[PDB]
RNA sequence: GCGCCGGAGCCUCGGUUGGCCUCGGAUAGCCGGUCCCCCGCCGGGGUCCGGUGCGGAGAGCCCUUCGUCCCGGGAAACGGGGCGGCCGGAAAGGGGGCCGCCCUCUCGCCCGUCACGCACCGCACGUUCGUGGGGAACCUGGCGCUAAACCAUUCGUAGACGAC
RNA sequence: UUGGUAAGCAGAACUGGCGCUGCGGGAUGAACCGAACGCCGGGUUAAGGCGCCCGAUGCCGACGCUCAUCAGACCCCAGAAA
RNA sequence: GCGGUGCGCCGCGACCGGCUCCGGGACGGCUGGGAAGGCCCGGCGGGGAAGGUGGCCCGGGGGCCCCGGGUGUUACAGCCCG
């Protein structure tokens, strides 16, 4: 039932640490609890455990004893940035960030905008509650 | 200021500590649902320490030293007492703020919290043996066993109706939003910006 | 150390369906149906190949005490299939 | 011996004082794994001892400065000769390791020693590190990650900062 | 109209095995863990609210039987939450885990 | 501190209330005015520390003072009595304040409601 | 002379500043919909479809009070306030649902136009569950009621005295 | 180091201690470690810990070891062999 | 009006000096007059392997695509030493 497979050569998202919030790719195994490259955000190349990390399930075909030049060109031919954007986990990372960094006033147009919502749920769901009991009794 | 607390899966130690870190900060605290609680160990060790805790008596007259309690909310208690210090006022007002009771009888209608630190999956290895508590107790002479479980099917019942009503709710939820979409379609896309919808 | 993997593949015939649901399986053939659970051991299982020919099991990362534990369920489970399809007729006699 | 931290590498030469008799002593160069050059110097001051008629009275220290891998990217399997004093007897082995940095490869030394045997590295000697070739090596824990074509997932992933949200409401799978 | 105070509860006093300072007041607030994370209530004024039988006067109002002992926060303690304070008169032994006010009016922002 | 942010009064016997500033005066207090009809807020002097502010710059570039108000004139004389030239100077400067709270659209009931916390509301995590 | 339901007042006391009203279990596997196909008095059994660092995210939902005049736009009129029946209701009984009506207007909430309020002019206990708990009398509508225990008198099946 | 086969026994060479000295830790403690004393306020430490009993490891610590059908928790100090 | 002494009660604000703790930034030397790092398979230019890479063969899972085992030193990719 396993999807995700630690293979060498596979796209993974850093959690934690140093490299907070970028894609790393695992080029080597050399140890049994540290992976040994990402060229898009100049992600110089360093060691890291398994536990800062989040996988996912891209992988490409290139041989591991290449330098750090094949492995920017294999990222821009993948092209994984459009990817990326397209996944769904991604495009509500950055709905979670503006909901952080929500602004007051926009919070309270928001909320003013969520009460006239909760009464247009006050007056439609009790339209479909009066539907629902002509059509039960 | 009242918090319910699950004890599925639930250690004692683990889930000791904190209840007693919490208690003695002020807050209330409802203990519910003791009957799956493991110990690591196998069933040997786990039954001698109960066994242990027999011969530790008192040999002039036992019916005023340590009485062997055979509820798990006693148990609980009895450790709970044990951990605090029982006899200064701050620990009789965390009595009074304390309150476990055995399985889920007055206010069942209620959502529990789950305390994570305690948890089997977390703390133990998938391959440690366990003993059960409930069945101690019944070899121990607690006669509430079928008492109870059959009360507790009661609840799953009514909760089973209860939560496909509550599926039913669900339904009139999302297709209302289909049939209105022409005026909410300009209050969908203040939301989608702000990011509360994806 | 822990072996990362040690594969032991179960060539099931056709007569001998089975259908995996989480630890649980149940066997039909010719005659008899028996039924037993696999939660204790928590391995996982693997029914691949079209028209489902064979069975696969895994154990990943364990020991050598923990890898003792999975050639012996394989055994179970050929005698379980042994006792469906053949079955067993035990005979004995008395002494005085 | 107190491992702080990582090791550090020390290519320390030294000698005696010029005698009127000899014209100069014979210099030699020790590669010295330490935690900084006081130590790394002491050291080496042990093994001189140990080995030739010399004092630390007696005697200067030419250089002592620290000179970096070559190639840290490229993987190296070293094999450690450790002589070591147990509690009742004193007896040698020898052991494996795989990491690129020798610093890091003896840093480990000390842990899965003081791990497995309960090594205290007060009179613990190292008397070889050589670099061994994929096909001579011995431990089938080293030669398992010999594998190009090697596709396996995670077995458990368990989960840290558990103090923090102190709270939940449904139960957290741990297969991911 | 609404709350206008954060919850925050005194937690206990600066002490060692057998010996105790009651000068010293350790206070915690719901919501915060983090010694990072508590850097932005540094010197913001806190309040034990009680009640009394006698009626004592208000400024700006009629007399009322509530009285408060004010205070100051002055730096955080240990790593995952704890923070410390210095009352104007010690606080007393009943005054033990009780909900205060947190004074946010003098502001650094 | 810049001019044309808003503020939440605290000290007040109006408190929690979102007040337009003005500009800094001579002598060292904060006057800040709100509207007459919305926030009911006079020409009132504040304290830096007594100040919260709050990240909502309009423009207040195209604004004029008068040079009769002065450190003198807000004194706690004695019987409080609204003189005639106070209501003057408020529609005065209500008039300019007007336009531009007229042209940012849900302005007014930002500027009527009040500030009040609820669960799960602490100001050290989220932001303003 | 005592009590069940609805005033002018008076002593004493402690925490408080919105509720979260709910299936189940797996953890090397699950959540949610159609369930075309069967068993079942309307629920499961598989089959399918989206998600899996979980949006059917408790790091989440709802309430939100500065107030009032008038003209408008969607909004909504089937709705809001209450009286009379019908059910649910005991591990330690909820002040819950629906329908007709005696009664009321298109006002509540989301945006535009205008006006007003002791604007108390720089220093603080404001903000709450409150028809809150306990004890005493003073008042007034509807409605019922005129009790028992102990010392002692006879008892030995009791028995130092009590006590039975 | 002597006398005894060994003791909380006796008698001797060097330093420090109770007696004449409390505080901090070691649960309680004549001798263990650190450090020695006028009364307060601020900052900061040794010896020692940071699951609770009371202040802190609630570090998004690492390496590996051990399943016991009588584990383990500290120099004095309170139990062990082949 | 100038100077000096003091308040019937409760608090707050500001500047100046001293003692502490913390945070955000900017500049410069040394190394082997740093190892290594990205840009033009950098061209010419000789050789070698395996965690065997293109390709070849053997056997089985899908109606023409993938797996495990050998052949091989560049080949529709790397790669170390001049």
């Amino acid at each position: 039932v396993f999807r995700r497979f630690v293979e060498v050569g596979r796209v993974a998202y850093v959690s934690f640490g140093p490299h907070a919030g970028k894609l790393v790719a695992i080029v080597d195994v050399i140890d049994q609890n540290r992976a040994l490259d990402g060229p898009c955000t100049r992600v110089r190349r360093q060691a890291m455990p398994f536990k800062c990390m989040q996988l996912t399930d891209f992988i490409l075909k290139f041989p591991h004893s290449a330098r750090q030049k094949y492995v920017r060109k294999a990222w821009e031919k993948a092209d994984i940035n459009t990817k990326w954007a397209a996944t769904r986990w991604a495009k509500k990372i950055e709905a979670r960030e503006r909901k952080a960094k929500m602004t007051d006033f926009d919070r309270y147009k928001v909320m003013k905008a969520k009460k006239m919502r909760n009464r247009i749920i006050k007056n439609e769901v009790k339209k479909l509650q009066r539907a629902a009991l002509l059509k039960a009794s | 200021q009242v918090l319910v607390l699950d004890g599925r899966g639930h250690l004692l130690g683990r889930l000791a500590a904190i209840v007693a870190k919490q208690v003695l900060l002020g807050r209330k605290v409802v203990v519910v649902r003791c009957e799956g609680i493991n110990i690591s160990g196998n069933f040997y060790r786990n039954k001698l320490k109960y066994l242990a805790f027999l011969r530790k008596r008192m040999n002039t007259n036992p019916s005023r030293g340590p009485y062997h309690f055979r509820a798990p909310s006693r148990i609980f208690w009895r450790t709970v007492r044990g951990m605090l210090p029982h006899k200064t006022k701050r620990g009789q007002a965390a009595l009074d703020r304390l309150k476990v009771f055995d399985g889920i009888p007055p206010y069942d209608k209620k959502k529990r919290m789950v305390v994570p630190a305690a948890l089997k999956v977390v703390r133990l290895k998938p391959t440690r043996k366990f003993a059960y508590l409930g069945r101690l107790a019944h070899e121990v002479g607690w006669k509430y066993q079928a008492v109870t479980a059959t009360l507790e099917e009661k609840r799953k019942e009514k909760a089973k109706i209860h939560y496909r009503k509550k599926k039913q709710l669900m339904r009139l939820r999302k297709q209302a939003e289909k049939n209105v979409e022409k005026k909410i379609s300009k209050f969908t896309d203040v939301l989608k910006t702000h990011g509360l919808l994806v | 150390m822990k072996t990362i993997l040690s594969n032991q593949t179960v060539d099931i015939p056709e007569n001998v369906d089975i259908s995996l649901k989480g630890r649980t399986v149940i066997v039909k053939g010719p005659r008899g149906t028996l039924r037993r659970d696999f939660n204790h051991i928590n391995v996982e299982l693997s029914l691949l190949g079209k028209k489902k020919k064979r069975l696969r099991v895994d154990k990943w990362w364990g020991n050598r005490k923990e890898l003792a534990t999975v050639r012996t369920i394989c055994s179970h489970v050929q005698n379980m299939i042994k006792g469906v399809t053949l079955g067993f007729r035990y005979k004995m006699r008395s002494v005085y | 011996m107190k491992a702080s931290g990582t090791l550090r590498e020390y290519k320390v030469v030294g000698r005696c004082l010029p005698t009127p008799k000899c014209r100069t002593p014979p210099l030699y160069r020790m590669r010295i794994f330490a935690p900084n050059h006081v130590v790394a110097k002491s050291r080496f001051w042990y093994f001189v001892s140990q080995l030739k008629k010399m004092k630390k009275s007696s005697g200067e220290i030419v250089y002592c400065g620290q000179v970096f891998e070559k190639s840290p990217l490229r993987v190296k399997n070293f094999g450690i000769w450790l002589r070591y004093d147990s509690r009742s007897g004193t007896h040698n082995m020898y052991r494996e390791y795989r990491d690129l940095t020798t610093a890091g490869a003896v840093t480990q030394c000390y842990r899965d020693m003081g791990a497995r045997h309960r090594a205290r590295a007060h009179s613990i000697q190292i008397m070889k590190v050589e670099e061994i070739a994929a096909s001579k090596c011995r431990r089938p824990a080293v030669k398992q990650f010999h594998d190009s074509k090697i596709k396996f997932p995670l077995p458990h992933r368990v989960l840290r900062r558990q103090h923090k949200p102190r709270f939940t409401t449904k139960r957290p799978n741990t297969f991911f | 109209s609404g709350r206008l105070w954060c919850k925050a509860i005194f937690a206990g006093y600066k002490r060692g095995l057998r010996n105790q300072r009651e000068h010293t007041a350790l206070l915690k607030i719901e919501g915060v863990y983090a010694r990072d994370e508590t850097e932005f209530y540094l010197g913001k004024r806190c309040a034990y609210v009680y009640k009394a039988k006698n009626n004592t006067v208000t400024p700006g109002g009629k007399p009322n039987k509530t009285r408060v002992i004010w205070g100051k926060v002055t730096r955080a303690h240990g790593n995952s939450g704890m923070v410390r304070a210095k009352f104007r008169s010690n606080l007393p032994a009943k005054a033990i885990g009780h909900r205060i006010r947190v004074m946010l009016y003098p502001s650094r922002i | 501190i810049t001019p044309g942010t808003i503020l939440i009064i605290l000290t007040g016997r109006h408190r929690g209330k979102r007040v337009v500033f003005l500009k800094q005066l001579s002598s060292g207090l904060l006057l800040v005015t709100g509207p007459l009809s919305l926030n009911r807020v006079p020409l009132r002097r504040t304290h830096q520390k007594f100040v919260i502010a709050t990240s909502t710059k309009i423009d207040i570039s195209g604004v004029k003072i008068p040079k009769h108000l002065t450190d003198a004139y807000f004194k706690k004389k004695k019987k409080y009595e609204i003189t005639e030239q106070r209501k003057v100077d408020q529609k005065a400067v209500d008039s300019q304040i007007l336009p531009k709270i007229k042209a940012v659209p849900q302005l007014q009931g930002y500027l009527r409601s009040v500030f009040a916390l609820t669960n799960g509301v602490y100001p050290h995590k989220l932001v303003f």
